[PDB]
């Protein structure tokens, strides 16, 4: 569970 | 050119192990046995922006990152298949250029993961799956958004940044140039 969600996820918040 | 990437893992797995206390060279074999890309050759500057992005990365996931390891599983080599789910979203979801920071990111920390476990041996494997994933699959995309050197264009290393800001200050000008991009051989 998460991490291939959670870091597709918090991944997209590398700018703001 | 282009086994540049391998670099911009290496360099970022490095570091992970240095905060831990690890050694990677210890645990390596990536440029250890092997010469791939340069100590910095372009990447001297794309590397120096991928830390820096990288490191935004990081803290944002630290939260999980810590309780993560049970999700991965992380263990022997099928950790690539741990953070294969990751980075399949990874890709799929928008291969932008900081995006691509979270590759090498997590990357560099799933290095650590292993080594968490006693099990540093991965620290080299995960290098190279990272490098080779980003040469094969991230690596077109890369250079349909310019490239590595665009990278630190726009998200690029900004301590080096002030750190030649402060004479720009004074606007040092009168810097004429007759040369024309990057040239190869
Ligand atoms: C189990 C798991 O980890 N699931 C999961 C999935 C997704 C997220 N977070 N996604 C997400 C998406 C977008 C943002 N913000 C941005 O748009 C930049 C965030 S943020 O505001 O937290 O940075 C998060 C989390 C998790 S969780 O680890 O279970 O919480």
């Amino acid at each position: 569970g998460c991490v291939g969600r959670a870091l597709a996820a918090f991944g997209d918040c590398i700018n703001r | 050119m282009s086994q540049s990437n391998r670099e911009l893992v290496v360099d970022f797995l490095s570091y992970k192990l240095s905060q831990k206390g690890y050694s990677w060279s210890q645990f390596s074999d990536v440029e250890e046995n092997r010469t791939e890309a340069p100590e910095g050759t372009e990447s001297e500057a794309v590397k120096q922006a991928l830390r820096e992005a990288g490191d935004e990365f990081e803290l944002r996931y630290r939260r999980a990152f810590s309780d993560l390891t049970s999700q991965l599983h992380i263990t022997p080599g099928t950790a690539y298949q741990s953070f294969e789910q990751v980075v399949n979203e990874l890709f799929r979801d928008g291969v932008n250029w900081g995006r691509i920071v979270a590759f090498f990111s997590f990357g560099g920390a799933l290095c650590v993961e292993s080594v968490d476990k006693e099990m540093q041996v991965l620290v080299s494997r995960i290098a190279a799956w990272m490098a080779t994933y980003l040469n094969d699959h991230l690596e077109p995309w890369i250079q349909e958004n310019g490239g590595w050197d665009t990278f630190v264009e726009l998200y690029g290393n900004n301590a080096a940044a002030e750190s030649r800001k402060g004479q720009e200050r004074l606007e040092h000008h009168h810097h004429h140039h007759l040369e024309h991009h990057h040239h190869h051989h």
